[PDB]
């Protein structure tokens, strides 16, 4: 399962970079 | 869901504004 961890690690970075004070949830079910 | 968005293919950052809060 690691490219997909790899690929989380890096959306989360760019979601916090974008979002700014908006913030975002990360979460699933999948 | 977002993995299957953005991790098969590239997201840009105005992509990635859909999930903010
Ligand atoms: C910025 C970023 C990280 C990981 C996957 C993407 O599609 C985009
Ligand atoms: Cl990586
Ligand atoms: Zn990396």
């Amino acid at each position: 399962f690691v490219n997909q961890h790899l690929c989380g690690s890096h959306l989360v970075e760019a979601l916090y970079l974008v979002c700014g004070e908006r913030g975002f949830f990360y979460t699933d079910k999948t | 869901g977002i993995v299957e968005q953005c991790c098969t293919s590239i997201c840009s950052l105005y992509q990635l504004e859909n999930y903010c809060n």
